[PDB]
């Protein structure tokens, strides 16, 4: 069979364009030859199994490599002074100067220092040795196999689920909430009280004896009665030493609040109590919708009920709109997953749950930067598939006059306003920055415009941070909120008022401007993506755009010119802005924490209000150790990052080629090369099986953006790690 | 009630720098005057003035006063310009007067924008400010 | 089928390649009143013979490029030109002008194609024709 | 190959046919408009999709429409 | 100018006067002759002195 | 001549007339009353 | 029917002038599909990239117009 | 040979108040905002304004008169600022301790800090234009002299402006008059350059040389007599140069040997000022003068004597080139674009020569000392020359599309070239790829060997070395030339070739510029980037008319975005789009040339000189060991030398810190236009328009997204600005700090 | 023999998820 098998249109393409476009369309199952709706879902369902197995096979990889080539057993003896190892290094191109550099972390051979923070995670959950790790790698190896066989099984005729089975939203929700979320949470609470909490108190519990040692002196007697107070009997003391019995208690379910004083992380007894409480409220949550017993709701029925005088038809037929369109479903999922992924980033740097991780500055920097980038991708994609929905699945008849339709009905008002807010932020936020630069540059920094984050400062005050002295709610000992009373509060108030962690960092003028620069970035990225979706079906410049689909090169140079006019081109443009937003964002987090970790917060506080300060103090100054990874004198452990740094700058700039110079130049240049080949003697016997052509108009946009993105993260990643690993 | 900030006159970081303030203009005492003038503001540990925009009338001159002064001038510009853009339409050769100004007509409208807020509330309450949606160019939904 | 005289031309690099002998090539004939210079679509100056000419070119678009030049760049206008597609099979097929008259001029005898008894903004919604190979303009 | 379609808004000014550089289009008799003729696309196999026809059309929104399709040696415009 | 230098140049004026009747593609046209003769005689007298050392 | 008058009334001549006048006002005010970061 | 000079509102919805108002320039005899020629105060997008203007006239059917 | 029309156009102000009158499309009036951009993009396109070659020539002629007028106003303002806003006289009295400054900034909003201390009790901006060094050598020793020159510059500006009007509204030359090439050639050679070079030789010998001879003796300026009493009192001239003691000059005796006193061939630098001897540059100009008066007597005019260029060209045919230069005289006398294409290529290539020659052979006093002026003048004339040799590629293609005739070019050089264009571009294509690998791929090899801890594997002088065998050899012959192959030349033309390391004050004016492996690599980078720039621009000329993709590209024009999404995509096929892509490579190429210069001069040349002769270079010779890796350039050049400009806030150099960031901004701004398309932007404007329609504030001139071409034009206009402004601020702040 | 022969065996049981990925791959292809 001629590749691609799924598109006869592409298979006939006599040019090289066949190969590329075959790869770019392999996963758009909807556009395949003779694809039905039932066979679509069944193919997605099987594909999902194969994806899960790749995940478990990846974690097994880290678990196995830590156990095999890592110093995990030595690291748990002194997690504050030993560097955790990622994996071994096997490179025949290494020279003497290089082998001596990467021989580090006490290892006798060349290794890499791990920055994923998995050491801290494994340790905290009760991993003690390289035998539990390895045993963990194998279990996730057979679990993966479990799913790879399942996907194979459900493609067999006897097991193929019906289309009615995939469209059953009621039953999928009841199970995902009560089972996948609830029981899973209840099962982690079980692990925490059985393994993590005990093994943190020196008492080993594992597959050997767990079935014959209770996690508490009492044994489920207070539970089935109503005296749950006993499980919060004797907490771990302030002087508890993690890993040993010195200061350990007996409580399993506490609500202490704040951090463990040694490990500077949340109390396992709080973490345990958390997943227990959440489990319950998730199980009852999975009883909402109707199944085979009359009780429950129809989402359809309750959705159709919410209509009011100002929104016309309300939410009528929205059940079917969603349940019929996967791009709609995929959009909500990506949008939501992308927000909480940000929430993960924001909560894991300010409220660590892993012992001794708040001391590992590099991992804390990587893990935050990492998850924000992931979050940024998810948000673009959410809007991307949002636009695709309007192009391929939206039905104006069933959706007539409801809230979805009315978005389009006043799409002008939305886009123009979103455009104003962006212009509003952009003109002024840049305005103050450039005022300050000039003002400072003329030796008069006292003339700067420095606005106090009163609103954000006031927010901290309401949670008990008395530094600003607003005296409100929790920073008010007389308030009703402080006398509520007690429970978590003493631990929490101590946590928030020690300027020793990253819990509600003190904020000033520097923080005021960056947040507004960030707001510019969220509005503009949303301006692009939302416009790309609302105008996906048509504009005055192209009223029949929907007939052309989501992605297409353009509509010729007629009617003024129509370059980058498709919804796909709105995603492509938006990507540049999301990267930009993350840049400002991650720049902010890093430069501010560098000050924290140095006890020198005065640097960011006093120089972040003008942009030369960012350029001078953050970018130029912290590149010092990075760019010296290698030089005419020697080579140190930062050699890679130095080399990767350039590699990043290179890829980035190679992207400008595919982005600035467009096709026609290259199609002509190729023809001369094709001429040269056919005219060169001896080299004529070799005839290509595929006619060489220049990349397509869309292809070059995509490729150019891919370089730009790979260059963007690899460059910064090499800077974040090296600068923080060097300076600590 | 911001504990972190302190008045510039009682701020040591400011007082030390304050006497080294550079001369902005050709006035040899301009740096001295600034020192005395910013002294009534709140300062950070660095000794630079910080502005309060939460609405405190005790800092009305930090944002409220320059806000009113802007919106008066900005609305003046916007109103007069719109006033002119609508009147040249009746000349049935408007495209040109947008590229080569009817100065006598322009100046006439500029010197009348000093009362634009009363003009704007008037046109609104007579249906002359905003147009129906149905009577406006629109793209396909 | 038919032929003519090759234009007196020194030769260029912009000419035919292996596509001509394996896939297809194209031929244009025409009639000239005199010996006069014309621009080669493949770059370079050539001169046409008085009488019938025969020139082979790589693409159909190249033939029509000369054809338009012949009809517009000479005070005695040339409109007698005929475009053919020559296969390596030896098969020659006639192309332009299709039915004798230029397509610019409506002619009774031609078959309507690609026509739609419908405004462009009266195509069906893409949702209504899901999972059928057809697009709205079909 | 590409798809070229004509809609009943055609006034029959022939401006598209004489714009086409590959002789894809032609005029045929029709009783829809004053000019008593409509554009037609009987040779789409030779269409490259340059959209010169669409640029030339005068009707509010186009009466002729090129939807790019399966690429061939002809529509890619390869002289090799 | 000296006798030798002097005459040494008129010989070159007669040289150019001969070379122009040779190849040429008129009273005003004799101005060009008197011009080339001088420059042609300048490389001589300076060469004669420079070469003699 | 009235042709000259129309040239001086062209958009670019007139915008650089307003920007220059506006600039002169801003400068001259900051000459007599420098360093106003806020209303006293 | 519609006379010359009548100011007319466009309802086509694929039209650059939908929602805008035009002027009835002339009506052609039946049975053409779109016999009413309308003139517009401001041009559309029509024209190759770089053009300083567009088209100010188009044909419509009487069913897709609304007198003003 | 003069023919003229009388009063072809009345002098009326009515056209002024009618923008876009010059074009049929625009004269109507504006309907969209595109009308406004088009009015600007076509104001000088005289070709598209009329088909009468007589009328455009008349426009072009009086066009230059206006250009010469503004350049005079520019120049006059330079002399005026040096005459009433500078410390020139202060610097003239103490050349070695004072820094040259002009333009003093007003004290407002605290900008007065830019008036740095330049010594001598003066405050202002330190200039790098070199005006002070030129004025001293030219003979200025007073403010009044500069002031008089400024007034004279305004007079001449007026006369250029008068001539321009007069030669379009009163007495317009006929096309016949412009086509007098042989006559025009004879006059520019002998009249402009010839007498010009002779006239200045008269100034140098009478004014510059004697005055400049006293300044090097430490006489001061005010004690030196004015240039007038050197002529009025010939005995004074006799006191300095003995040979000048002869009242009635026997220059006609042909006994030229006696003038050996002031017409020398020292061929070196003045040890006092570090500049070329004014006697050398005087004997120089006197020598060039004659060659030019001579050369301007070649072409035939009104006396039968001379040449016909038409006959010369046509009579040059070969077995390989068919009819040869036939018809070239015709296209060079009927197409201005043909003329502009050649003149740009040579003028641009010349301005680059000026750069490479002026630094190694400092013609001006105390110029070599000022490393800022040295770095400023060199990269200036580098950029200028580069822009011009990119327009040469634009007008080369505009000629092919507009003024080229197949009937007038049959089997000649021009036609033959078009018929193997595919062979040309295909071979250059391979050459560029060869140069990209064997030059850049050396650096990538180095960075990698360095990072793998394998320094002995790198390409370097201390490892496997790529010595420039050939270039070193010419340096040998240049310093061995004095005495042997240059008997009458005392010293070498430039000490960069080798020889003595001269020094003025305590700094180095010029010393032997040795060449090693580090030089070998960048010289092949310079070869690489230049070949690629050629490829793009050349390919733009040859395929201007047609390609295998677009056979009828000439009907589409010189400047058009594409021919639609068809044929796989035909974006940027036009000759204009080749000039566009070429502008980036001109930038990329010259940027590495000016970087090569800055590092090489600081690291291996410039520096101070202790009493014992030892030289302490600015960058301590880190070039030969760091200039061979990208990390080295990133670190030891950019990161290191940028320390100055980013640490400029609070000093007189603060302006340079500000512009450094500005260049960065507009660069990033440019990427908005280069990465997007007007399709998106037009649809956006539709939403914004609706809002104005909602409030009855929609303008009559409907808003339109920029054209596809303009998007690109804007795009490259900002990319080039920022990138150059950035480096300007970087170079300036860096060199002003070293001294 | 905890982490000595443990490098082996782990490779044997890794053939299962590989082999089952190959059977799933050929079914998704069809
Ligand atoms: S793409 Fe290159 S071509 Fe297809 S349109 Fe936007 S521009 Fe005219
Ligand atoms: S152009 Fe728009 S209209 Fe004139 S013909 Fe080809 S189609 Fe019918
Ligand atoms: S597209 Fe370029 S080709 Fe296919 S038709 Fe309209 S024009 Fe003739
Ligand atoms: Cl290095």
């Amino acid at each position: 069979t001629k590749f691609p098998k799924f598109s006869q249109d592409l298979a006939q393409d006599p040019t090289t364009r066949r190969i590329w476009y075959g790869i770019a369309t392999a996963h758009d199952f909807e556009t395949h030859d003779g694809m039905t709706e039932e066979n679509l879902y069944q193919k997605i369902f099987a594909s999902h199994f194969g994806h899960i197995a790749i995940i478990f096979l990846w974690t097994s990889g880290t678990l196995f490599h830590v156990a095999w080539q890592g110093n995990f057993e030595q690291w748990i003896k002194d997690p504050l002074n030993i560097r955790p190892i990622a994996h071994a290094i096997w490179d025949p191109h290494f020279g003497e100067g290089a082998v001596n550099a990467f021989t580090q972390a006490g290892a006798s051979n060349p290794v890499n220092i791990a920055y994923s923070g998995v050491y801290h995670w494994f340790y905290t959950i009760g991993m003690t040795t390289n035998q539990e790790l390895y045993s963990g790698a194998v279990f996730l190896l057979v679990l993966a196999s479990l799913f790879l066989f399942a996907g194979w099984l459900h493609l067999q005729p006897k097991f193929r689920p019906s289309l009615a089975w995939f469209k059953n939203a009621e039953s999928r929700l009841n199970h995902h909430l009560a089972g996948l979320f609830g029981v899973s949470s209840l099962a982690w609470a079980g692990h925490l009280v059985h393994v993590a909490i005990p093994e943190a108190r020196g008492q080993h519990v594992g597959w050997d004896n767990f079935l014959s040692t209770p996690p508490h002196p009492a044994g489920l007697m207070p539970f089935f009665t109503g005296n749950w107070g006993v499980y919060a009997a004797d907490p771990d003391t302030a002087g508890h030493i993690f890993g040993t019995s010195e200061g350990a208690g007996t409580a399993i379910l506490t609500f202490l609040g704040g951090f463990h004083p040694q490990t500077e992380s949340l109390w396992l007894t709080d973490i345990a109590h958390h997943h227990l409480a959440i489990a319950v409220i998730f199980i009852i949550a999975g009883h909402m919708y109707r199944t085979n017993w009359g009780i429950g709701h129809s989402i359809k029925e309750i959705l159709n009920a919410h209509k009011g005088p100002l929104t016309g038809a309300g939410h009528t037929n929205l059940y079917d709109t969603i349940n019929n369109s996967l791009h709609f479903q995929l959009g909500l999922a990506l949008a939501s997953l992308g927000v909480i992924t940000s929430l993960v980033a924001q909560h894991m740097y300010s409220l660590p749950s892993y012992a001794f991780i708040a001391q590992d500055h590099t991992t804390q920097a990587a893990l935050y930067t990492h998850h924000q980038y992931i979050a940024g991708f998810l948000m673009v994609g959410a809007f991307a598939h949002g636009a695709i929905f309007f192009v391929r699945d939206y039905d104006p008849v069933a959706n007539k006059d409801n809230v979805l339709a009315r978005m389009l009905e006043h799409k002008e008002a939305l886009i123009s306003h979103l455009s104003w807010v962006s212009l509003f932020l952009g003109f002024h936020t840049l305005g103050l920055y450039v005022h300050n630069d000039v003002v400072v540059a003329f030796g008069t920094p006292e003339k700067q415009i420095l606005i106090e984050p009163v609103f954000a400062q006031w927010i901290q005050a309401t949670s008990g941070k008395a530094l600003y002295g607003f005296d409100v709610l929790l920073s008010n000992p007389d308030s009703i909120a402080s006398t509520t009373g007690a429970a978590w509060l003493p631990g929490w108030l101590d946590a928030i008022n020690s300027g020793t962690n990253s819990l509600f960092l003190t904020i000033g003028p520097g923080d005021f401007l960056v947040h507004h620069a960030i707001a510019l970035g969220l509005h503009t990225t949303a301006l692009i993506l939302i416009k790309g979706a609302l105008d996906a079906r048509g504009s005055k410049l192209m009223p029949d755009k929907k007939d052309f689909g989501y992605s297409f090169p353009c509509d010729g140079p007629g009617r003024g010119g129509t370059c980058d006019i498709s919804a796909w081109d709105a995603f492509y443009l938006a990507m540049f802005w999301m990267l930009n937003t993350l840049g400002w964002l991650t720049f902010y987090w890093h430069w501010k924490h560098l000050g924290v970790w140095s006890g020198n917060v005065a640097q960011f506080n006093e120089n972040s209000t003008y942009l030369m300060g960012w350029f001078r103090d953050y970018l130029w100054a912290n590149s010092a150790q990075l760019i010296n990874g290698y030089n005419p004198y020697g080579v140190n452990n930062l050699s890679v990052w130095a080399w990767m740094f350039l590699f990043g700058h290179l890829v980035w700039a190679t992207g400008f080629m595919f982005l600035i110079s467009w096709r026609g130049y290259w199609q002509e240049l190729i023809e001369t090369i094709v001429w040269a080949h056919e005219r060169t003697p001896l080299a004529n016997l070799v005839r290509w099986k595929d006619k060489p052509v220049a990349l397509s108009i869309v292809q070059a946009r995509l490729v150019g953006l891919a370089h730009f993105t790979v260059g963007y993260v690899l460059t910064y990643a090499a800077f974040l790690i090296a600068s923080t690993a060097g300076k600590f | 009630d911001f504990a972190n900030l302190t008045p510039c006159s009682e701020n040591p970081a400011y007082l030390a720098k304050s006497k080294n303030f550079l001369n902005t203009t050709n006035d040899p005492n301009s740096g001295k005057i600034r020192a005395e003038r910013y002294a009534s503001a709140l300062c950070g540990p660095e000794g630079y003035p910080h502005l309060i925009v939460d609405g405190r009338f005790t800092h009305a001159g930090d944002f409220l006063i320059p806000s009113i002064l802007f919106l008066y001038i900005a609305g003046w510009i916007g109103w007069v310009g719109r006033s002119y853009l609508i009147e040249i339409r009746e000349s049935k050769n408007p495209e040109m007067q947008e590229v080569v100004i009817n100065v006598p007509l322009a100046i006439k409208k500029m010197l009348g924008g000093f009362l634009w807020p009363l003009a704007a509330v008037g046109e609104y309450t007579s249906g002359k400010l905003v147009m129906k949606d149905s009577e406006i160019p629109t793209s396909p939904r | 089928e038919l032929s003519g005289q090759p234009p007196k031309f020194g030769g260029s690099t912009g000419g035919l390649l292996s596509k001509a002998n394996r896939e297809e090539k194209y031929a244009i004939t025409w009639t000239s009143a005199s010996e006069q210079v014309f621009e080669m679509p493949t770059g370079g100056a050539a001169i046409m013979n008085e009488g019938e000419n025969l020139l082979y070119l790589a693409r159909k678009e190249q033939c029509l490029a000369l054809g338009t030049q012949l009809r517009t760049k000479f005070k005695p206008k040339i409109q007698d030109y005929k475009i053919y597609r020559v296969y390596p099979s030896g098969e020659v097929q006639y192309l332009h002008p299709a039915d004798g008259v230029f397509p610019e001029k409506v002619n009774e005898g031609r078959e309507a194609q690609g026509t739609k008894t419908r405004r462009i903004g009266q195509n069906p919604e893409p949702v209504t024709i899901k999972f059928s190979g057809k697009a709205p303009y079909e | 190959s590409h798809s070229v379609k004509i809609y009943d808004t055609c006034i029959g000014c022939t401006q598209c046919v004489r714009a086409c550089p590959l002789d894809v289009l032609e005029m045929v008799p029709w009783d829809g408009c004053k000019a008593a003729q409509i554009a037609s696309s009987p040779r789409t196999e030779d269409c490259v999709g340059c959209k010169r026809c669409e640029t030339a059309c005068p009707t509010d929104f186009l009466s002729i429409r090129v939807y790019l399709g399966a690429e061939t040696t002809r529509s890619m415009g390869l002289a090799y | 100018a000296g006798w030798s230098l002097s005459v040494g140049i008129i010989m070159c004026l007669c040289n150019v006067f001969a070379f122009v009747i040779g190849y040429f593609a008129g009273l005003p046209e004799l101005l060009a002759t008197m011009s080339f003769g001088h420059i042609l005689g300048a490389g001589m007298v300076l060469g004669l002195a420079s070469s003699g050392i | 001549m009235d042709g000259l008058k129309s040239f001086l009334s062209t958009a670019p001549v007139m915008i650089m007339a307003l920007l220059t006048f506006t600039a002169g006002i801003l400068i001259e005010f900051n000459r007599f009353y420098p360093d106003l970061l806020f209303h006293p | 029917a519609l006379n010359r000079g009548d100011k007319v509102r466009i309802k086509r919805t694929e039209s650059y002038w939908y929602g805008d108002v035009g002027t009835v320039a002339s009506v052609e005899k039946s049975g053409i599909l779109y016999p009413v020629i309308v003139r517009f105060d401001r041009v559309n997008y029509n024209g190759f990239s770089g053009s300083a203007s567009g088209v100010n006239t188009n044909n419509f059917a009487e069913n897709e117009l609304e007198l003003v | 040979k003069v023919s003229v029309d009388n009063n072809p156009v009345p002098t009326s102000f009515e056209k002024w108040g009618k923008p876009g009158h010059f074009d049929r499309t625009l004269a109507r009036g504006p309907k969209t905002t595109t009308w406004i951009w088009n009015l600007h993009a076509n104001a000088h396109d005289f070709d598209s304004q009329t088909s009468d070659l007589e009328d455009v020539s008349r426009k072009i002629f009086s066009a230059h008169f206006g250009h010469l007028a503004v350049v005079f106003v520019w120049l006059s303002g330079m002399y005026f600022h040096g005459a009433k806003f500078s410390n020139y006289e202060g610097w003239l009295a103490d050349p070695t301790h004072i820094k040259p400054s002009a333009q003093v900034v007003w004290p407002i909003v605290g900008q007065g800090i830019l008036n740095g201390d330049v010594g001598g009790g003066f405050h202002g901006i330190q200039i790098t234009s070199g005006l002070f060094y030129l004025w001293r050598a030219s003979g200025f020793t007073d403010s009044y002299q500069l002031y008089c020159t400024a007034i004279g510059g305004l007079v001449m500006a007026a006369l250029m402006l008068f001539a321009g009007w007069f030669h379009y509204h009163v007495k317009a030359p006929k096309l016949e008059w412009f086509q007098n090439v042989e006559s025009m050639m004879n006059h520019h050679l002998a009249g402009l350059l010839g007498l010009g070079s002779l006239g200045w030789a008269g100034h140098q010998i009478h004014v510059s040389m004697p005055i400049n001879k006293l300044l090097d003796a430490g006489v001061a300026p005010k004690d030196i007599p004015l240039p007038h009493e050197f002529i009025l009192e010939p005995s004074k001239m006799a006191e300095l140069y003995p040979s000048f003691a002869q009242g009635l000059t026997p220059f006609f005796t042909l006994n030229w040997g006696v003038y050996s006193d002031f017409l020398t061939f020292k061929g070196g630098l003045n040890p006092v000022t570090g500049g070329l001897w004014l006697s050398d540059t005087a004997h120089h100009h006197l020598a060039i003068a004659v060659l030019f008066i001579i050369a301007g007597h070649m072409y035939r005019t009104n006396w039968g004597i001379g040449h016909s260029m038409k006959e010369i060209l046509e009579a040059h045919k070969g077995p390989f080139t068919g009819e040869g230069h036939k018809g070239l005289y015709e296209i060079l006398t009927t197409s201005w674009h043909a003329q502009l294409a050649i003149n740009l290529a040579l003028l641009g290539s010349l301005t680059i020569i000026v750069a490479q020659h002026m630094y190694a052979m400092p013609p001006y006093p105390y110029q070599a000392i000022d490393y800022a002026t040295q770095l400023s003048l060199f990269t200036h004339h580098m950029w200028i020359g580069g822009f011009l040799i990119v327009g040469a590629g634009a007008h080369g293609a505009i000629f092919m599309v507009r003024d080229y005739d197949p009937a007038k070019n049959v089997n000649n050089l021009l036609d033959r070239m078009l018929r193997h264009r595919d062979a040309i571009i295909s071979h250059l294509n391979w050459v560029c790829i060869f140069l990209g690998f064997h030059s850049f791929g050396l650096y990538i090899h180095n960075d990698t060997m360095r990072a793998l801890g394998r320094p002995q594997d790198m390409f370097s002088d201390t490892a496997i070395q790529l010595q420039p065998i050939f270039a070193q050899w010419v340096q040998h012959l240049h310093t061995l030339a004095p005495g042997a192959t240059a008997p009458n030349a005392l010293a070498t033309a430039s000490y960069a070739f080798g020889g003595e390391t001269i020094a003025v004050a305590g700094k180095v004016a010029m010393m032997p510029i040795t060449l090693g492996t580090a030089d070998f690599m960048v010289h092949h980078i310079h070869a690489f980037t230049i070949h690629v720039t050629a490829l793009i621009l050349l390919k733009g000329v040859l395929y201007a008319r047609s390609s295998r993709l677009v056979p009828d590209k000439a009907n589409l024009g010189f400047r058009f975005p594409c021919d639609g999404p068809g044929r796989g995509g035909t974006c940027q096929v036009s000759g204009w789009d080749h000039v566009f892509l070429g502008l980036f490579w001109m930038y990329n190429s010259l940027s590495i040339v000016i970087f090569h210069f800055s590092w090489k001069m600081q690291s291996d040349v410039w520096g101070t000189v202790s009493p014992d002769g030892s030289v302490t270079h600015v960058t301590l010779g880190n070039f030969a060991q760091s200039a061979i890796t990208i990390n080295g350039w990133l670190r030891d050049f950019l990161w290191a030398q940028a320390a100055n400009v980013i640490n400029s806030y609070g000093s007189a150099l603060s302006a340079y810190g500000i512009m450094f960031l500005a260049g960065h901004f507009v660069f990033a701004f440019s990427l908005m236009f280069l990465f997007s398309g007007r399709g998106y932007w037009q649809e956006l404007i539709e939403s914004i328009v609706w809002a104005h329609n909602k409030l009855n504030v929609a303008p009559a001139i409907q808003p339109r997204a920029l054209s596809i071409i303009q998007g690109r034009a804007v795009g490259v206009a900002h990319y080039l600005l920022g990138g150059i402004v950035t480096t300007w601020a970087f170079f300036l702040a860096r060199s002003l700090s070293i001294g | 023999a905890l982490s000595d022969t443990q490098i082996l065996a782990a490779l044997v049981v890794a053939l299962l998820p590989a082999f089952l990925a190959f059977r799933l791959s050929t079914e998704l292809y069809k």
